This record gives structure tokens, C-alpha cells and sequence, in this order.
DNA sequence: CCTGGAGAATCCCGGTGCCGAGGCCGCTCAATTGGTCGTAGACAGCTCTAGCACCGCTTAAACGCACGTACGCGCTGTCCCCCGCGTTTTAACCGCCAAGGGGATTACTCCCTAGTCTCCAGGCACGTGTCAGATATATACATCCTGTGC
DNA sequence: ACAGGATGTATATATCTGACACGTGCCTGGAGACTAGGGAGTAATCCCCTTGGCGGTTAAAACGCGGGGGACAGCGCGTACGTGCGTTTAAGCGGTGCTAGAGCTGTCTACGACCAATTGAGCGGCCTCGGCACCGGGATTCTCCAGG
């Protein structure tokens, strides 16, 4: 019923396979009138379907009206290259910069309307509400869905005041810890079909539901290359201050305002606290892997790292666990460097590029679990070590296939830490089930 | 070369336009952070509600407003425009510190 | 039958709870006994204060040019009276800034 | 082991705050000492304050300083605020 | 649902249209106005308490309400209170 | 022979006899002293029954009155007074 | 049969009378209900007051070559304490005088 | 009757000024203090005269002074 | 001949009055004084001894506080005579 | 810049008066027993707010600097004002006496208030929508500052 | 001394938004009627304390005078502060993620305080005496002030 191949509108993009049937299930949406999702995930041209979709619109039917994509901000300057490569016809325009600036672009392009599409940050959408809803919208793409998961949120209720005909949301995973969040989600594009709070009983009831406004897709099941990765739990016991801190802490003169985030800095390394390190002096010998049974497990395992294939990427979650494996690494000497939201924002696209050049004698590479860009093509490492779990198994998922990239040869190992019968435990149970949840409603 | 202000008139605009203003001048973050810090040594593993936190602020306000209106009344008694920590030391002791 | 009740407060020609002054006066430990003329007398006295503090509110606010009272227009009605100020001396009104006042010394001459 | 410090929490209150004050309070010209002799005397005013809050709070047996403790303990010194319930 | 609370809003507002028909109040208006009247009750009440006790009786009364008052505010203020304590004193008293 | 008058004289008397055994105490002393306690027991039963009315009970306890000292008193005076009535209260506990 | 009366001074072993206290306490309509050990603990610490003032005034007309306590003496103990100034700071005493204190500026060159 | 506020005469001002520890005194500070002496006094007179009319009395007591002077902070110890 | 420096006989005077305790107003002219106040607020008023004392002592003990203050004021004007403006200093400042 | 004079203050004795300290009387309040009832302690479930470790953006506000200028401060000179002392006048102070109001106590009696039950109607929590009050721009007006001319 | 040139500030106008004012539904506390008890008003009596008056005395105040010291105005100066400007950063906003601490309605239950009647000893009032404080007096030491 519709094209199988790449359009003519659309110059030197192929359309390989996937795309196709994903414009061919926007334009039938489109066409059904029903607003839908987008969850391929990392992996699809989720943007080229978009930029294909306007495309349609713009040349087939004669609604070129006022379109606002909505992405954030590290992503601007990707979307607008696709634009004005993959579909030139659609001159499109964006907005960003400081308060002058935006009075510049209302005042010679948008207020003027000689504009198409409208692309914009987060915040800039927040601080244009009443500058852009005095255009009658008739698409609305939301890439990052997840961010509007919740709902009470300033972001949430500004998307719904606006005067739109349709919606398309872009994700990579819908379902994140409950199903609220994904009613959230359903209920922004139905503003009516899902108001309310509501193997046989579920399951089958929430696949039939979910079926008619989102799509799923696998990258193997036409590219099967990229060979799979192995994650290894490595169960570590603590060792005697550990254990000592852990009591003191578990039964109550420091401050222990949140228990279970004390316990925290505290499973990983009680240097993180006050008063387990000694006296005035600062020593860095010994006062070091040899107190901690994570990072004791540490030194014996990066030593056969070195001997073998090399290259392993670390993901934490505390930028204070990333400074004492910096004193670490300092104090053995190894070529690392140090990547985190802290790092200014040029500061980290030339590290990346240092670690991925074709000769980089660079050996650790610290990040933090979700401080990255939601890119970041770090296709030359081999080995990943996750030194913390957090509560979100598609974060985790997210940070394990970031080095997943489809240049990747070498097939990546994942390395997983958890102090056994311990907070970690717990925190990895409430991770199963909500990765259980998470396949079990979206996967099939 | 430039057009420059007396030292003085900028003083007078600043007095006029914060006498007609309302709002709160110390930062809340920063006072959030001291009363934590001060409330931390009377007693351990305190909560604080935001409203104790803004009545806090608001009394700060005014007292430091009330001691400095003393302050300024007594650096003008000694033919001064300046107020200084004898002007200061004066009014508390004054008003019964 | 029985008579229909008439509130007190419109008994004595009130616009404030007489009973609910009644039950705090009572509640309240002050003595073992109230009279019944007590919470008439009470509720009296705060509609007097209220609604003179109230008056000068307003006429503040309709100088400001606006229909509004808030807590700048009752610190201005405050200040700016002698009882008023007298009553109110050690008192704080959130948001209430401060009076005009500069003294004529550093005023420019 | 890694170490970095930022500063006190008495100098997180600024001298143009303190200036602002001093505007609002009839002030046009200051001296440079003031901003020591400010610190100190709201730092007095706080204790003073926070014991007294503390103290109403401990006394209902709740780990939360409330906005009614800190009224009460503001009309206990005989500084009776209003606005705050 | 929620814990019943009482204050004096309903009836400030009342004083308030009565005094001027064409005025609204905010809402941190109406809390400093709900403290004002509060400080006020509590204040004459426990100056009336104090005369109760020293005069050894037991009940508060209209002269102890009035002895409190004339204490309290400041002059004309009170002559002006005195004589509107008084008038609602007689109106309830005088066929009721 | 009038109605009879109650004060703290003999009690303080003892207490001064106890403190320094050879040291008398003229009438206006006792009549300060006097005066004083009154004002302090004035001072720490209004704290209590406030106390006990912010937190919504009908009693006056030993908890009342040693927070009421604590906000009264300043600093060593609360500590040492605090430890008295702490030992004395014990004391009547262990002996009832 | 009834055993011999014991009073709850002697019971806490002050010398404070913890019944003329409880009869004040009920009386002065402070609460409805009062504790056992309230005037226990009130009586414990009035007798602490006082015997601190009492040391500090005996210690002050000792200095003063006398053997009976006066107000002069009652005033110096007081202000010359830190704690008890704070305490009694609005207090008039009635024929204690001031403390001797001279500017150094007025002293002579 | 009239002419009382003289009574308070310079020397006795001067003797007050003395015990609160001044050294010279200029020669228009006694009516000024003669003001003040007036409106304390009839400030604490008022209240007393309002304590003992709503005790239906007409002599004024000390009990009643006392009264006065705590209730505008000044409380006076020594006198009941 | 014999005659003092201008300050000696002060200072003496000074310590001579502030080891003393004894009351510096006339007893007879205060109390036609308070007489004469008392006069306005109601007629045939009579009073105690010990009425007319509190009130002398209530009233020096004011003076001396407030010449204090004014002294301290003197001072900081870089002076050693005080002055009615300094009075109204330390009243402004006070509260009054 | 030391001397020595002349006042002021300090110290030791002796005599007086009175007020503190002790000893009794009588009653009124506190201690002792017994009974009860409600107030508070303890649990339980719901729901809402605070905190701690972060991240990601944005931008107003803090920070450091240069520079000239009122301003604080020290020193001087003048003058009159306040102080110190002796004289005369005045009124407080003291003691004493008389007279009468008025505070203080006691005995009766009644009316005013606590306490209860019944009914219902005012007041409170909850939604909901529309106007008054920010906010942003472009004018128009008042203030100030310096150079220019006199 | 007076113009004009730049700069802040007020005023009109249009827009937008969220909080205030109003209507609904329901429940809980106030009003009506009744009873019973004691708190307080009312009259009478006493006696204490206030007031009014007088006369002698003596300190205290009023007054005048003379002169040295402090207040006040003026001048110079060199320095700390106010003003404008570029650079850095930390506040403020918008987010996640979870768990406890207290307000809550509901509930139970038990022990601790109120209450009553009896009775006795502690405390206030009254009366009496001795030693401590006060006052007067005389000798010794201290501090200030002029002179050379
Ligand atoms: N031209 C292409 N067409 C389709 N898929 C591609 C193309 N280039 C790369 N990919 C796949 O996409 C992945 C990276 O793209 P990605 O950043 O995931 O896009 P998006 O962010 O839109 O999902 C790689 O793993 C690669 O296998």
C-alpha cells in the first residue's frame, strides 16, 4: 500500500529495510489518525523515519504547516545536519542561544512565519511557552520520550497546553520502572483514550493494548553480525573497616540523614567517609585497594586486562568513586583519563576521540553511569566494568550498549561488582524485576 | 571621557529602590547552609521544613535592617557618613545586647 | 416547639464568632469561669481593630494603585500610625519591606 | 584519596548582600570592617534562635524543626512574626 | 481527607467588604490578619486572666474584658474600643 | 490578727542557713527574695502551660518543666538546675 | 491504723515545700491536671536558684565586713554574675544602687 | 495644683546624673529630663489608676505600682 | 587661697554616689509631683507610703539607666559633656 | 619635675537602739486511704514531605581590578560656658496630735454559670473558572554632570 | 552660572497566567431548654491608715563670681571607598530515585491523677530579748595642687 523503497524526496539516504517499513507505519498512523510511539532504540534511524515522515507530509499532502521537533540540546546540531542533508527541500529553522538572541529569531524568522519546522531544546521550549503557542502546530516530535515520562512535571503540562493536531514520540525505552510511566506517556498522546488510573490477566491484555500506537524492533534480526557480549557477576566480599562502618552506620558522631544512601558510599569504599582515612597526612599507600574488597578484586583483575586484549572501559556511579580510582590509577601510574558531567562540554568529544584513535595507548577510561550525551561512540573498547548498579536496568542496558557500537568487533565483556548479602542485593532484586517487567510488557 | 556618577548618587538610587522593594537580599542556598551548619552542633540529624527555613531568613532580614537604621542614626550623631563597628557595638549595647 | 436559633453574633449586631470566642476563652486556661458578656465585649474590640487596620490597608492600596491588599499595604498601614505602631512595635510582618526614610544629611546639597 | 575544599559557610553571605542590607536599612556610605562585625552578630542571632527551636522541638519528641517552633521561639525572645501560620 | 482547620478569614473578609465594598486581600494578607487577631485574643486574655487572679475571683468578665483593653491599647484607640465593646454589650443585653 | 499570708521566707531562711551557717538576712532581703521566686515560678509554670498547650495535652510534667527551665535558663544555670530536678524527682520516685 | 506523715520535701529530701507548689500549680490554672514529680522538680530547682544567689550575696557581705544580707549585697551578687545578670537584666532591685564603674576617658590625663 | 515638676530640682538632677557616672553636664539637659521624668511617670500612674479603679478602690497601693511596672517591663523587686 | 581643679570634685562626687544606695530626690516635692499627675486621671485619689517609694525608686532607677546610655553617647561623640541630643539618642535608640 | 602643704578618706574605740532571732499557740492546709475514669501510651495503615548523591542548562550575581575623590582624622585657635566656692534663703525633715474616711472582714442570699441533651445550620474542604496583577516595549520626562562661556 | 547630552525612570498598552472568589456537599459545634450549686453582690461593723495641721532645725538649694577647660569651627592631607568593567562561578531551576518521620483516623487499654473524707502537724502570728549596725570621735594615711 505504500513505497517499500527509499523516496525520491530523499537524497543518498537508502532507507535500508528498517526504514522503510517504519515510514510506511508512520504514514499509515498518520493516516489512521492516531498518534504513535517509536521504540527501536539506539541502533535504528529513528531520525531519518522522522525527517522522511515531515518529508511525506510536506511534498505528498500540502500541510507544510508549523512543526516543532523537540530534542535536547547536545542533539541539535545532528538534527539540523539531517535536515539539511537528507531532506534539503524542508527548509527548516532552530532556535537557541541566550534572551537577545531569541528576541532576534522570534523577531526575523519565526514571528514572520517564512519557516517550516522549529527545532528546539527542553529549556528553550520552557522559556518560549507564550512565544510559541501562538502557532497552531500540526506535528509534534518528542525525541527522548522518557523525559516527559512523568507526569506533575513543567515540561509535561507545557507539551499538553499546546495546540497541536497530532504527536509522534521517539524512545529507545518506553517502559523505565512502572507502568504509570508508560500510561503517562499514553495518555499525552490519547488525550482521551487513557484517562484513567486502570498468563491471561496480564501480559496478553497489555500487548493488546500497546499494539496500535508502538513498534519494536531488533537490529540483529537483519544486520546478525556484532557478537554478543557476556556479563560476569562477580560476587566481592568487604573487608574488616568496611564491615565495621556498615554496623555503625546500619545501627544509628557523623550525619546519617539517608540510611540506605549512606549504606551506599559505604558498600563501594569507606573513603567516600570521614575519619576511615588516618591522621593529618594524606599517604596514598595502602590507604588504598588493600582496605576495600572491590578494590582488591580490582588490582587482581586488572593485571590479566593488561596481559590480555586490554582496553577496558569503566562505568561508576559516583564521581567520587571515579577520584579515588583516579589516585588509584596514579599510584600505579596507568595511562586513563577522567569523563563525567563535570567535565566541560568541548573537554569531553577530544577525550573520546583520544581514546578512540586508531593507536590509543590509553587504558582507563572513567564514566559515570549516566553523565554521558546519549552518544558517545566508544567502539574501541573490549572490555566494560560496571563498579556500580543503580536502580534503573535500562540505564544500565543504555551504558552497556553505548560501547556496543556497531564498529565494534571485538566482542565486549561485561563486568558486574556486587558485595553479596549487602545493599547491592537489593538493588540489583529491584533492578531484575523491573528489567523483568520492562521485557516481559515491551520486548515481545 | 565616559559619563561617571558622583560617588554617592548611585548610593541614593540604591537606598530609594530597596526601601521600595520587598524582597529577601542573602541568598537561599547559602543561608539554608548556615542554619544547617549552626542547628547541626546544638543537636545531630536534624530536618528542616522549608517554611522554618524562610521565617528564619525573614527574621534575619529585619533584625540586621532594624540594627543597621541604629547603626547609620549613630554614625550620623558623631558628624559621620560612614557606619563603622564602633557605630555597631554602640547600638547593641544601647538596645541591650 | 423550639424556638429558631439566632447566632449571638447577630444578636449583638457582630460580625465575629461570639461562640467560637465563647469556646476558646474557655478552652484557653484562663479562668474557671467566663461570663456571658465577655466574648460580646471581645469580639467587639478585635472588629474595631480589625477593620480599622483594614481601612488604612485599603486606602494604602488605593494610593498604590491597586485593588489588592497585601502584607507591603498592612506594614505601610501599620507604620505610618502612631496607636498602630505602637501596638504593633516589636511585631514583624513578612514581606513588608520598610518606610521611606532618608535622613537630610546625606541628602546632596 | 583525593581532597577539595570551597569555603566557610558564615562567608556564604557576601558583602554585597550585606551592602543591600545596609541600603535598605538608610546606609550610603560603609566601612570595610562592617562585613566581619555583620557575620558575627547574625551568627549570634541564629544560635540564639535555632537553641530555642530545637529545644520546642525536642520537647514534641520529632526530628523536624517546624515553622510554629521557629514562631514560637521568635515571639519567646519578644519578636513576634506574623505570616508564618 | 483532611484535618478540619479554623481561623478568622470568613469574617475579616466580611469586615473587610463592609469597610470597603471594592477591595480583596491575598492570601499571606489574610494569614497576617488571622496572627493579628490571634495575638490580639491572647494578649487581652491574658491580661484579664492576670486581673482575675489578682483580684482573687473567678470569672471574666465585660469590666475585666474592658480593664484589659484600656491597658493594653494605646488611648484613643481604647476609648474608641470602649465604647463599641460597650454598645454590643447593651444591644445583646437589652431585650435578649 | 489579719488573714494570713503565705511566703517562701522560712524556706529560704533554711536554704541560707545551710549555704552559710553564719550569715543573717534583714526583711527587704527577704522580701527581694521572696519577690524573686514568685517571678521565677510565674516565669517557668506560664513557659509550661504554653508547652503543654502547643503540643495539645492537659498535663504539666516533669518533661514540661525541665524544658521550660532549659528555654529559661541560660547555659550552666540549665545544666545544674536541670541535674537537680533530675536527682530530686529520682529520689521521690525510688522512695514512693 | 494510719502510719506517721511523711511529707514529699522530706520524700525528695528538698527543703522546698512540693505541697504549697502542687496547691499553686492547681490553682493558678496553668493546666487542667498536674504531674506528681512537676513540684518535685520546680522545688528542686527554685532551691538551686537560690542557693546560688544566696553563696554569691553571703560571699559579697563578707567582703563588706558584715554579717547580714542586705540589698546592696543582693544587687552586687547579682551583676557581677554573668548568668543571673542575664536572668534578672529587667529586674529592679529597690535599694541596691549601681555598680562602680567609670569611663576610662573621664579618669584624668 | 501646679508648678510641682520644678520640685525635681538641678542638684538633685546632678546627683542622678552622678551615680550614672557623668563627668559635665550642660545646662539644658533638666527639662529635658523633667520631660522624661513626666511621661514615665504618667505612663506607670495610668496603669495603676486603671488597676485600682477596676478594683473599685481609691487608694492606689503598691501592690498595684508593682503591677504597673511589670506590665511595662520594669519589674521591682522589694516591695510584695 | 584653695580651690580644685574643674573635675576632681566630680569624680569624687561620682564615687561618693555610686557607693552610696540612698534615694536623690526630694521625698515631699516627688510625692506632690505624682499628686499632681495622678490629678488628672481621676480626682480624690489617695495613696500609700509604700506606693510613693516604689514609684521614686521605679523613676531613679530609669534616670540613671538613661544617663548611662547618654554618657556612652557623649563618649562617642568624642565628647565629655552630654547633651539633650544625646538623651534623645539613647531614646530613639531604646524605643521611646 | 620634683618637693611640701592641705583637703579628703581610712581605721580603731566606745556608746545606743532596734531590729533580727528564738520560743509559744492555734488553726488551716497538707498527708493518708480508697475509688474511678479518662487521658495518654502504643500500635497500625495512608500519604506526603525531606534529603542525599547526582546531572544538565542557564544566567544573574559574585569576584577581582583600576582610579580618582570625598571623607575621616589630626592639629589649632578662640571663647564662653560650665565648674568650684562662699553667702543667704528656703523648705525638707522630724516629731507630735487629732479626725475621719475607707479598706478589710463577716453574714445572707440569689442569680449567674457549669453541665447535658437535642437539633440543625454555619463553616470547612474541594473544584473551577475569570480578572487583577506581573511582564515586555516604546515613548516621554525628569535628573544629573560637565564643559563652555562669562 | 547656564546650556545640552546621556541616563535612569515613569507611563501607556497589550498579553498572559495562576490564584482568588464563588458555589457544593457534608459534618460538628453552637444554640435552645433545663437543672443545680456556689460565687459574688449587698449590707453592716471595725480600726487602721491617710490626711491635715503645727513648730523648731538644719541641711539643701539658689545666687553670684571668677577663671580654666572643653566645644566648635577651620584647615590640610592621604587613604579607604564608591563607580565602572571584564571574568568566573555558583545560585536557581528542572529532573531521578528511594525511604523515613509525623499527621493522621482508628483503636485499645491501663495506670495515674482527680476526688472524697479524716486527721494531725507545719506554718503564721505574736511576744520578748541581745548583739549588730550605726553614729560620733580621734589618730593615721592618701591624693591633689601650686611653686621654683
Ligand atoms: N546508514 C545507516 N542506516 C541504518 N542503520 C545504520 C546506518 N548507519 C549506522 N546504523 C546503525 O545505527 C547504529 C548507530 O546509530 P544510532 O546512533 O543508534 O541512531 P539513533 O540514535 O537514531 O538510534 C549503529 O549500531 C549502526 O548499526
Amino acid at each position: 500500500t505504500r513505497f517499500e523503497d527509499s523516496p525520491s524526496y530523499v537524497k543518498w539516504g537508502k532507507l535500508r529495510d528498517y526504514q522503510v517499513r517504519g515510514l510506511n507505519w508512520l504514514i499509515s498512523l498518520y493516516e489512521n489518525g492516531i498518534n504513535g510511539i517509536l521504540a527501536d532504540e539506539m541502533g535504528l534511524g529513528k531520525t531519518l523515519q522522522t525527517i522522511s515522515l515531515l518529508g511525506y507530509m510536506k511534498h505528498y499532502r500540502n500541510i507544510p504547516g508549523p512543526h516543532m521537533v523537540l530534542v535536547p540540546k547536545s542533539t541539535l546540531h545532528n538534527w539540523m545536519s539531517e535536515f539539511k542533508r537528507w531532506v534539503p527541500t524542508l527548509r527548516s529553522v532552530c532556535l537557541i542561544g541566550d534572551k537577545e538572541q531569541r528576541a532576534a529569531f522570534v523577531r526575523d524568522v519565526l514571528l514572520p512565519g517564512e519557516w517550516d519546522v522549529c527545532v528546539t531544546s527542553y529549556e528553550m521550549l520552557i522559556k518560549e511557552k507564550s512565544v510559541f503557542k501562538k502557532f497552531n502546530w500540526r506535528y509534534l516530535v518528542i525525541d527522548e520520550a522518557h523525559r516527559i515520562k512523568n507526569e506533575k512535571s513543567k515540561l509535561s503540562e507545557i507539551v499538553r497546553e499546546f495546540k497541536t493536531t497530532n504527536r509522534l514520540l521517539l524512545t529507545g525505552t518506553p517502559l523505565q520502572n512502572n507502568l504509570h510511566e508508560l500510561w503517562s506517556l499514553l495518555n499525552f498522546l490519547l488525550p482521551d483514550v487513557f484517562n484513567s488510573a486502570d498468563d491471561q490477566k496480564l501480559v496478553e491484555r497489555l500487548h493488546m493494548v500497546l499494539r496500535p500506537f508502538l513498534l519494536r524492533r531488533i537490529k540483529a534480526d537483519v544486520e546478525k553480525s556484532l557478537p554478543p557480549k557476556k556479563e560476569v557477576k562477580i560476587y566481592v566480599g568487604l573487608s574488616k573497616m568496611q564491615r565495621e562502618w556498615y554496623t555503625r552506620i546500619l545501627m544509628k558522631k557523623m550525619r546519617l540523614l539517608n540510611i540506605l544512601m549512606q549504606l551506599r558510599k559505604c558498600c563501594n569504599h569507606p573513603y567516600l567517609f570521614d575519619g576511615a582515612e588516618p591522621g593529618p597526612p594524606y599517604t596514598t599507600d595502602m590507604h588504598l585497594v588493600t582496605n576495600s574488597g572491590k578494590m582488591v578484586v580490582l588490582d587482581k583483575l586488572l593485571p590479566k586486562l593488561k596481559e590480555q586484549g586490554s582496553r577496558v572501559l569503566i562505568f561508576s556511579q559516583m564521581t567520587r568513586v571515579l577520584d579515588i580510582l583516579e589516585d588509584y590509577c596514579m599510584w600505579r601510574n596507568y595511562e586513563y583519563c577522567r569523563l563525567d558531567g563535570q567535565t566541560p562540554h568541548d573537554e569531553r568529544q577530544d577525550s573520546i576521540n583520544a581514546y578512540n584513535e586508531p593507536n590509543s595507548t590509553k587504558f582507563v577510561f572513567m564514566l559515570s553511569t549516566r553523565a554521558g550525551g546519549l552518544g558517545i561512540n566508544l567502539a574501541t573498547a573490549d572490555v566494560v566494568i560496571l563498579y556500580d548498579s543503580d536502580w534503573n536496568p535500562q540505564v544500565d542496558l543504555q551504558a552497556m550498549d553505548r560501547a556496543h557500537r556497531i564498529g565494534q568487533t571485538k566482542t565486549v565483556r561485561v563486568f558486574r561488582f556486587i558485595t553479596d548479602n549487602t545493599v547491592e542485593e537489593r538493588i540489583v532484586e529491584r533492578a531484575e524485576m523491573k528489567l523483568r517487567l520492562d521485557s516481559i510488557v515491551i520486548q515481545q | 571621557k565616559p559619563h561617571r556618577y558622583r560617588p554617592g548618587t548611585v548610593a541614593l538610587r540604591e537606598i530609594r529602590r530597596y526601601q521600595k522593594s520587598t524582597e529577601l537580599l542573602i541568598r537561599k542556598l547559602p543561608f539554608q547552609r548556615l542554619v544547617r551548619e549552626i542547628a547541626q552542633d546544638f543537636k545531630t540529624d536534624l530536618r528542616f521544613q522549608s517554611s522554618a527555613v524562610m521565617a528564619l531568613q525573614e527574621a534575619s532580614e529585619a533584625y540586621l535592617v532594624g540594627l543597621f537604621e541604629d547603626t547609620n542614626l549613630c554614625a550620623i550623631h558623631a558628624k559621620r557618613v560612614t557606619i563603622m563597628p564602633k557605630d555597631i557595638q554602640l547600638a547593641r549595647r544601647i538596645r541591650g545586647e | 416547639t423550639r424556638a429558631k436559633a439566632k447566632t449571638r453574633s447577630s444578636r449583638a449586631g457582630l460580625q465575629f464568632p461570639v461562640g467560637r470566642v465563647h469556646r476558646l476563652l474557655r478552652k484557653g486556661n484562663y479562668a474557671e469561669r467566663v461570663g456571658a458578656g465577655a466574648p460580646v465585649y471581645l469580639a467587639a474590640v478585635l472588629e474595631y481593630l480589625t477593620a480599622e487596620i483594614l481601612e488604612l490597608a485599603g486606602n494604602a492600596a488605593r494610593d498604590n494603585k491597586k485593588t489588592r491588599i497585601i502584607p507591603r499595604h498592612l506594614q505601610l498601614a501599620v507604620r505610618n500610625d502612631e496607636e498602630l505602631n505602637k501596638l504593633l512595635g516589636r511585631v514583624t510582618i513578612a514581606q513588608g519591606g520598610v518606610l521611606p526614610n532618608i535622613q537630610s544629611v546625606l541628602l546632596p546639597k | 584519596r583525593h581532597r577539595k575544599v570551597l569555603r566557610d559557610n558564615i562567608q556564604g553571605i557576601t558583602k554585597p548582600a550585606i551592602r543591600r542590607l545596609a541600603r535598605r536599612g538608610g546606609v550610603k556610605r560603609i566601612s570595610g570592617l562592617i562585613y566581619e562585625e555583620t557575620r558575627g552578630v547574625l551568627k549570634v542571632f541564629l544560635e540564639n534562635v535555632i537553641r530555642d527551636a530545637v529545644t520546642y522541638t525536642e520537647h514534641a519528641k520529632r526530628k523536624t524543626v517546624t515553622a510554629m517552633d521557629v514562631v514560637y521561639a521568635l515571639k519567646r525572645q519578644g519578636r513576634t512574626l506574623y505570616g508564618f501560620g | 481527607r483532611k484535618t478540619r482547620k479554623e481561623s478568622y478569614a470568613i469574617y475579616v473578609y466580611k469586615v473587610l467588604k463592609q469597610v470597603h465594598p471594592d477591595t480583596g486581600i491575598s492570601s499571606k494578607a489574610m494569614s497576617i490578619m488571622n496572627s493579628f487577631v490571634n495575638d490580639v485574643f491572647e494578649r487581652i486574655a491574658g491580661e484579664a486572666s492576670r486581673l482575675a487572679h489578682y483580684n482573687k475571683r473567678s470569672t471574666i468578665t465585660s469590666r475585666e474584658i474592658q480593664t484589659a483593653v484600656r491597658l493594653l491599647l494605646p488611648g484613643e484607640l481604647a476609648k474608641h474600643a470602649v465604647s463599641e465593646g460597650t454598645k454590643a454589650v447593651t444591644k445583646y443585653t437589652s431585650a435578649k
